[PDB]
């Protein structure tokens, strides 16, 4: 039953994605794949075998191979996500790898969640119950393009003036765009690691 | 030995992961006959809802990191699990507080519904519901930390085959 | 030929076509009236669109019954009148002042009159009178109607003539007289003779309803000598009318009449008087070589100019003038005739004092004429149109030579074309014709169908005809007759349909700045108060139709007079509104909500200004206009100079603080303490509408309004100061340098000490958030946004004018 | 279910019907002969059924003339009905009689016996007695003209001698209602023949049903002209003496005058005996010979220059003609001056010794001598003048009086008419001295202090030229004042016998509001009823194309074609009468 035209409608909808790939397209043929996308990282997909699975190069996205899945398969074809979300998670990865000399001893701790596929948070804490502190970033409206819109959450308690007096030397609760992000995030960890190492 | 049970403790624990990333979500989808399944939605709802406390029992039973803190305490290894180092993420006090939190759910969906003595376009006092997201998405993830706190603490022991 | 050869002289059958109030109605070959109009073209808007009969038509139903009557217009077309074997004959309209317009149709048979009215320009006409009690004989009213003149509030009715070409020309007024009125602000209309009668309808009582006719029988008849043609005007304080009864004599009666006896009104129109001399030269003999083709017949009926001379010592003689004659061959011998014969009415006195008649002289072109006789600017007659599709040889009222045909500038140019440059343009062979309200174009029928009007146009792309410098005053022109009869209402005008934007120029700064110094507009508001800043010709924001598109990208600073008509018509709705309660408050909180985004847009845009690279340095300051013409931002321009939108949103802002207290002092009376009161219903939208703006509050945005106004002050008093009964106004400098903005300008090279982006704008500051009111929803992306074409994605998506909501058109 | 279709023109339409049942018996401006060929000339394009009719309609209609477009579409008979002479020669003689020798025999759509016209005018009598208009014996030429097959007989016995008149009408003489048009008012069957059908010999031994001739013109040895000028009104037969009476109105133009006075008085007079001259002569043999003399031409020369010039106004304005007698500066050119031209230019008394004895209290009228050429230019002057004079206080009652008694048959008689036809327009103009001026002056003429018989009469023939534009401004004036006249219905009683003129073929009060009427959707010999007073007055109040269009319609539609063709030919094709002139 429809034997050959399963992999004939796999193909014949999975094709669609090379014409709005405009990265390096294919090197791949059928009952595999490969959008190859790096500077000057390849994902290996898969189409037979349960039904589908996605494989990856050991670095910058292994956070959410396992929210890509469903994305790939059930909704449509159309990953272009990776390319305007690079950014984001290389200043994930740098400012993780950046907190790295407070762990060892005992100064302080970031976590970091990612609640959904786009709602993410992070979080700083500290060691004797001083702080717990959590900043939201989420995209929003799409005017020209879209902003993310990191800070507070929005019906938290703000418990105005304990630490957020020193917070508003960047002034908190910033707006960025999706290709300068990296440059808010490092400024706003600069200033908790002063803080923390006092 | 140590390094047989270490190795499926690891995968134990990204096992035991996931379950919160699936529970994130609650899909209730509505949109005589319409009646007498609202609340096998419910049903459902609950069934996906326990049967996370047996298994967090289950982990709280080999929870063996209360016993490495001691030795971390002065100057701990404290290595995170950076997922671009381990490609496979593969085969090979209470939490009674989310029950308590879905109870909210049916009396102010009740309200809701109560408002065929009223008009048509104002019973949306949905424009609430905007503080069980919230809830949820905090209590969740205020214990989902504790995977995280204590799958570094799980290689304290552990850093070259607890040999060389 | 064989159409031209088709017209009929043996009544006074009248156009068939006619234009006023912007509607233009036909009697399609008998059986139905037509109506169009004249629009934009919603679609990349070009005024150029006559519409192909969209509308409901009238039509003759030939069907009857023993006892039938006339239906009127329900829901659908449904608007019939019973026929009785004749087709529609005549068309005319009547003034009418802004309120209801008025159209009745004559028909060619017994002579049975309909009158249909208008009430919103909507083209769906009612009834008001329905004919079904007329009798069915030779009365043939068709010889001649006319309604009655309504009056002004003054002494004389004004037209200016442009003058002095130089710096800036001045303008001097001419005037003429109206001699009757009515008693109101109704109407009346009195048509002639049928053939022997008077028979004019209009009595409209205390009631609403057109009371039945007059009648006083003139000239009555006993042979076959009947009044083919005649016609009347109204001469000091009189009417007057004139008939040719079928021969060559032709007699002239003076009715007179004003008894309206002062509760119901009666009026019996008596004193008609003979005694005008029945002067038999309709065509006298002038025998000689008699077998040739001369002696045409009368074709146009005599139209009668009225006494409008008022010669500067006093008033003067009247004319009634034979319309010309005509001839059409059936040697070669072409058409080539048409004399025109005048006579006038003097009083002299050799003994007891008879009046007398003298035909003055005759004059005869080589062409037809008869299509349509319209008399212009109430003084110089002309018009005459030839029918080889050459619209005009106008000639003077005086020794009737032709006028209007030698271009200047430097002296009085009463007219907008064939002086300063303009020109007709000829379509094609015709047989009637119809002017513009502004006799700045005509529409006409030609053998098949009623083609498109047929417009001036200026020569543009010629090397030495461009407009710039001194030769930019073909504005003037088009100017001085944009006011005509009964115009002082400003706002109702058509002749926005000349379209020159290969220069840019006439856009405005110039077509706007000439009718201030044209009525004085006098809009330097930025003294006093916002009490009475609502004018009936400041309204007037042509700038706006002037839009470069529509669906598409809007013009910008072209919506600078966009975004003052919304805050004017839906901010005065609430001072307009015990009215109807469960039906209009829902009306007022969508309108309030509409406020609310207008507040937060404008505190947006003041934020991400208020941190650019905006550098004073004393000689900057000139880059004022350009860097924001480059961004396309008109949100200083309208918050900070013009004057009188800071007036106009400072009084919105205490009309919205009053709007938001009737919600919580009718909750107390509500909610006291059982199925649905249905005004709580929406008393309980309002108060949920009217907590959800941000921070706003409404008690701020008029705070940061009186203070820059107040601080304007302290350098509008201190800048232009200069060094008994002195009168030394220099007002006049208070109102150019802050009229010259209205039309995108810059500040006056003071208005930068007045900047304190410091004092009075970091204190609204926090009243507000950061990252709060700069995500929303800003549904007034209409106007200003171009990025996106997914509002063209099914029917649209336009929004709404009373309610102003989300409307869907498919 | 009644419900009007047509009304106020559906006249034509209700006439139409039946005449085409009374067809089986024994129960300048233009018009249709030059606004069909329009519609022709213009075939309507797009033409469903439409076309043949006007193309058939065309084709027919040449029956007047001879003196492949769409191939006619058919080939449809045509029949020779009962109502073609009929409506012919009820058109022809509806206004100036005009039925001339050839223009009426070179009609031939018959081609061989004129029968069919011998009971087209038994018709016409019968068809004018009831419905009462007897105001006419204008239409019994029954008997006077029956020259028509004396003329014939030759003309066809030139190559054929198989004509018998004498058997031919007897076979149609029995053709006529025996109750109407008696055997032994109408009694016409006695008197058509034996009275005019021996004068010609033809009917001998008529016994079940002076020859003057063209040569009673030495009026030398006597003048009995005054006697054939009287037995106009007579009809046994020999009518034929006004070829040979109008052989002296030529006579004496080639000669001198003052044997012509008596002629014209008489024949100023009796305006009902004007249209049997014109009967038999062409127009243009009365008046080219008659208006060339006072173009060209003590005190009976003062009389014989008015008796004359009271001929030309009695032709002109009872037929209504125009300057189209002259055309080819004269004294004829009067007719156009009926306004007073002016003062103190160059008239200053000119030629006024009249006014010093003509309204004066002084004396006679001896050696005033001017030309008798001061009827024109110096009538309505003079009159309006006198009125001016009249309104203030100047002349009396008893000088006014003085001086109107002046004015009867002193040769100053016929020199009323343009005073008192430019008098006309001062009492319907409006000022009240000088209409009460003329209601003065206006006594004592029309009411007359009995004198002079000869007078008399000449009055009375003068006042049937004015009394149609006379009595419009009085009865104006008493509707502008209905309360005191106390004056008008003395004079509105007396000037109301002499309104009989106006031969112009027009239609009237009480005919035009009687044919205003209607339609719904829901017999004793007689012939059916027509007057072609309608068709030439629906043609001026609709427009020609409308009643075309009309025709047309109704033609399309009616049953029996082949007879409903020949009323519509024979009706487009007939004689109007407003809009010809007449020529040399």
């Amino acid at each position: 039953l429809g034997i050959r035209v399963r992999q004939l409608q796999r193909l014949l909808d999975f094709l669609e994605g090379l014409r709005r790939v405009g990265d390096d397209a294919v090197p791949e043929r059928v009952t595999l794949r490969e959008i190859v996308f790096s500077y000057g990282w390849r994902v290996r997909l898969d189409l037979t075998k349960g039904v589908v699975l996605e494989k990856g190069n050991p670095h910058l996205r292994v956070i959410n191979r396992l929210e890509d899945l469903v994305n790939s398969q059930k909704f449509y074809s159309l990953a272009t996500y990776l390319t305007l979300s690079l950014p984001l998670f290389r200043a994930f990865q740098q400012l993780e790898n950046a907190w790295q000399t407070a762990q060892e001893n005992g100064r302080g701790s970031c976590f970091i969640l990612h609640l959904s596929l786009d709602k993410h948070t992070i979080r700083f804490v500290l060691p004797g119950h001083q702080r717990q502190i959590s900043l939201l970033i989420q995209p929003h409206e799409k005017e020209g393009k879209l902003v993310w819109e990191v800070g507070r959450p929005r019906h938290d308690p703000e418990l105005l003036n304990e630490n957020c007096e020193f917070n508003r030397v960047l002034k908190e609760r910033v707006w960025t765009i999706s290709g300068s992000g990296f440059k808010g995030l490092v400024t706003g960890a600069a200033a908790e690691p002063d803080e923390g190492i006092e | 030995q140590r390094c047989a049970v270490a190795a499926l403790n690891l995968e134990k624990q990204i096992f035991q992961n996931a379950q919160d990333k699936a529970s994130y979500d609650q899909a209730m989808a509505k949109k005589n006959g319409p009646a007498l399944q609202n609340q096998v939605i419910t049903d459902a709802q609950r069934q996906a809802q326990i049967q996370q406390q047996i298994q967090l029992a289950q982990a709280q039973q080999r929870q063996q990191q209360q016993l490495m803190l001691n030795r971390m305490a002065a100057q701990g290894l404290t290595q995170p699990p950076q997922p671009a180092f381990q490609p496979m993420q593969n085969p090979g006090m209470r939490r009674v507080n989310s029950t308590t939190e879905n109870s909210k759910m049916q009396i102010r969906q009740l309200m809701q519904q109560r408002l065929t003595p009223a008009q048509i376009s104002e019973a949306n006092a949905s424009g609430k519901d905007l503080v069980y997201l919230y809830f949820q998405n905090q209590v969740v993830q205020v214990f989902r930390a504790t995977m995280l706190q204590a799958q570094e603490k799980a290689q304290q022991v552990a850093q070259v085959q607890q040999a060389l | 030929r064989r159409i031209a050869e088709l017209r009929a002289r043996g009544c006074c059958q009248g156009i068939a076509w006619s234009r006023q109030g912007t509607i233009a109605s036909i009697s399609a070959d008998g059986m139905s009236i037509e109506l169009r109009f004249l629009r934009t073209n919603p679609e990349n808007g070009d005024w150029e669109l006559t519409d192909a009969a969209l509308s409901l038509s009238v039509a003759l139903v030939p069907a009857s019954s023993p006892s039938a009557t006339s239906s009127s217009g329900s829901g659908t077309s449904n608007t019939t009148v019973i026929s009785a074997g004749a087709p529609f004959v005549h068309l005319a309209w009547a003034p009418s002042v802004h309120t209801s317009s008025f159209e009745l149709a004559a028909i060619d048979a017994p002579g049975r009159i309909t009158i249909f009215l208008f009430t919103q320009n909507i083209n769906k006409p009612y009834l008001s009178r329905k004919w079904d009690t007329d009798p069915v004989d030779d009365l043939h009213a068709v010889v001649g109607c006319y309604w009655l003149p309504l009056p002004f509030n003054v002494s004389y009715v004004a037209n200016w003539v442009q003058t002095d070409y130089r710096y800036e020309p001045i303008l001097s007024p001419a005037w003429g007289p109206i001699h009757p009125n009515h008693t109101k602000s109704a109407l009346v209309c009195v048509t002639t003779n049928g053939l022997l009668k008077m028979l004019f309808p209009q009595n409209n009582n205390r009631i609403e309803e057109t009371s039945i006719e007059l009648e006083s029988v003139t000239a009555s008849d006993d042979l076959i000598t009947h009044a083919a043609i005649g016609a009347d005007r109204n001469t000091l304080l009189i009417a007057l009318a004139m008939g040719s009864k079928q021969l060559r004599v032709v007699r002239v009666g003076i009715q007179w009449w004003l008894p309206q006896v002062d509760t119901t009104l009666l009026d019996p129109e008596q004193q008609q008087s003979d005694g005008d001399a029945p002067i038999a030269q309709l065509t006298h003999l002038e025998i000689l070589p008699s077998p040739l083709g001369e002696t045409p017949q009368t074709v146009l009926p005599p139209v009668i100019l009225a006494v409008r001379s008022y010669l500067p010592q006093e008033g003067s003689l009247y004319a009634a003038h034979q319309e010309p004659f005509t001839v059409i061959d059936r040697t070669d011998q072409p058409k080539a005739f048409h004399p025109a014969f005048e006579q006038l009415g003097a009083k002299n006195s050799a003994s007891s004092q008879p009046s007398a008649m003298q035909t003055l002289r005759k004059l005869d072109p080589v062409v037809i004429p008869g299509k349509v006789v319209v008399t212009v600017n109430t003084l110089q007659f002309g018009r005459v149109v030839c029918f080889g599709f050459s619209d005009g040889t106008l000639q003077y009222r005086d020794r009737f030579t032709m006028n209007e045909v030698y271009t200047e500038q430097a002296t009085t140019n009463i007219t907008s074309p064939l002086q300063v440059g303009f020109q007709w343009e000829t379509e094609g062979p015709c047989l009637q014709m119809a002017f513009a309200p502004t006799n700045c174009s005509f529409v006409q029928v030609s053998e098949d169908g009623s083609v498109k009007w047929v417009k001036l146009r200026y020569p543009v792309d010629d090397p030495n005809m461009t407009l710039q410098g001194p030769k930019l005053k073909a504005v003037a022109a088009s100017l001085a007759v944009a006011s005509v009869g009964a115009n002082i209402a400003g706002p109702n005008i058509h002749n926005h349909c000349d379209d020159v934007m290969a220069i840019a120029r006439p856009l405005a700064k110039k077509f706007k700045d000439f009718p201030t110094a044209w009525v004085r507009e006098f809009v330097t508001m930025f003294k006093i108060t916002v009490d009475y800043s609502e004018e009936a010709h400041h309204d007037q924001l042509m700038r706006n139709s002037l839009l470069q598109f529509c669906l598409s990208i809007l013009n910008h600073f072209g919506f600078n007079g966009d975004f003052q008509p919304r805050t004017f018509s839906g901010k005065f709705a609430n001072l307009a509104l015990p009215l109807d309660e469960p039906e209009v408050v829902d009306a007022l909180a969508s309108c309030a909500k509409w406020g609310f985004d207008l507040l937060a847009w404008l505190t947006d845009r003041l934020l991400a200004l208020s941190t650019d690279q905006t550098i004073k340095a004393m000689l900057a300051d000139q880059k004022r206009f350009p860097d924001l013409a480059r961004y396309l931002h008109s949100k200083n321009d309208v918050s900070l100079h013009l004057l009188l939108c800071s007036s106009t949103r400072g009084l919105l802002s205490a009309v919205c603080r009053r709007l938001q207290v009737v919600e919580s002092l009718a909750h107390r009376a509500t909610v006291y303490y059982v199925t649905a009161s249905l005004v709580k219903a929406s008393d309980f939208d309002k108060l949920l509408t009217a907590l959800s703006r941000d921070i706003q509050t409404a008690y701020i945005q008029t705070f940061s309004g009186v203070a820059t106004q107040i601080r304007q002050h302290a350098s509008g008093s201190g800048g232009q100061p200069l060094t008994i009964k002195k009168a030394q106004s220099h007002v006049e400098l208070d109102m150019l340098l802050g009229q010259n903005p209205p039309p995108g300008f810059r500040e006056v090279l003071a208005c930068f000490f007045g900047n304190i982006f410091p004092a009075f704008r970091a204190t609204v500051d926090p009243r507000s958030v950061f990252f709060a009111d700069w995500s929303l929803l800003e549904e007034i992306v209409a106007e200003d946004e171009r990025t996106l074409k997914r509002r063209r994605e099914g029917g649209g998506r336009y929004v709404d004018v009373f309610k102003r909501v989300e409307l869907c058109g498919r | 279910r009644p419900t009007p279709s047509n009304r106020e023109c559906v006249d034509q339409r209700t006439l139409q019907y039946l005449q085409v049942l009374q067809k089986q018996g024994r129960i300048f401006v233009l018009f249709y002969f030059a606004f069909c060929e329009n519609q022709i000339v213009n075939e309507t394009l797009s033409q469903p059924v439409c076309k043949d009719i006007c193309r058939k309609l065309l084709d027919s209609l040449d029956a007047f003339l001879p003196t492949l477009e769409s191939f006619q579409v058919p080939e449809l008979p045509v029949v020779n009905t009962r109502a073609g002479l009929y409506i012919y020669l009820g058109a022809a003689l509806v206004g100036r009689p005009m039925i001339d020798d050839e223009a009426l025999f070179s009609y031939l759509h018959n081609r061989y016996q004129g029968d069919l016209q011998a009971m087209a005018v038994h018709l016409i009598l019968a068809s004018f007695d009831l419905l009462a208009n007897a105001v006419n014996e204008g239409a019994k030429t029954g008997h006077l003209l029956k020259s028509f097959l004396i003329n014939k007989v030759p003309l066809i016995l030139v190559q054929l001698v198989a004509y018998a008149a004498t058997t031919m009408y007897p076979f149609n003489a029995e053709m006529c209602i025996t109750e109407a048009l008696n055997q032994v008012n109408d009694s016409v069957r006695q008197d058509f023949c034996f009275a005019c059908q021996l004068h010609g010999l033809l009917s001998q031994a008529a016994i079940e049903t002076g020859d003057i001739t063209y040569q009673s013109l030495p009026p030398e040895g006597r003048y009995v002209k005054e006697q054939l000028v009287q037995a106009c009104l007579q009809e046994p037969d020999r009518t034929l003496k006004l070829i040979g009476e109008l052989d002296n109105m030529n006579g004496n133009v080639g000669a001198a005058a003052q044997a012509i006075v008596e002629i014209c008085r008489d024949l100023a007079s009796k305006p009902l005996s004007l249209d049997v001259l014109l009967l038999f002569d062409k127009p243009h043999k009365i008046l080219h010979p008659l208006c060339e003399l006072l173009d060209n031409w003590y005190q009976p020369v003062y009389e014989e220059f008015g008796s004359v010039l009271l001929l030309l106004l009695a032709f002109v304005y009872r037929y209504n003609l125009s300057t189209a007698d002259l055309g080819i500066g004269v004294d004829r050119c009067q007719p156009l001056e009926q306004l007073s031209e002016q003062e103190k230019s160059h008239l200053g008394g000119w030629i006024h010794g009249l006014f010093d004895t003509e309204a004066g209290g002084l004396g006679d009228e001896l050696m005033s001598s001017c030309p008798p050429q001061d009827f024109y230019l110096l009538a309505p002057t003079l009159f309006h003048q006198i009125v001016n004079a009249l309104s203030a206080g100047y002349l009396t009652d008893e000088m006014l009086k003085g001086g109107l008694e002046y004015l009867v048959d002193v040769l100053l008689l016929p020199a009323l008419v343009p005073a008192l036809l430019y008098l006309s327009n001062l009492l319907w103009a409006d000022n009240q001295p000088i209409q009460n001026a003329v209601i003065k002056i206006l006594q004592p003429i029309l009411k007359p202090t009995s004198i002079s018989n000869e007078a008399s009469t000449m009055l009375s023939s003068v006042l049937n030229i004015v009394a149609k534009p006379l009595e419009h401004a009085l009865k104006s004036y008493q509707r502008q004042d209905p309360e005191c006249q106390k004056i008008e219905p003395l004079l509105l009683a007396i000037a109301d016998n002499l309104a009989v003129s106006r031969r112009t073929g027009g239609a009237d009060h009480t005919e035009l509001e009687s044919w205003c009427s209607a339609q719904i959707t829901n017999m004793n010999g007689m012939p059916a009823p027509y007057t072609h007073r309608q068709t030439l007055a629906a043609q001026q109040i609709l427009g020609p194309h409308r009643l075309l269009g009309i025709i047309l319609d109704e033609l399309k539609s009616s049953p029996e074609p082949g007879i409903a063709y020949d009323v519509v030919t024979t009706m487009i094709c007939a004689p109007d009468v407003r809009n010809s002139t007449i020529s040399s």
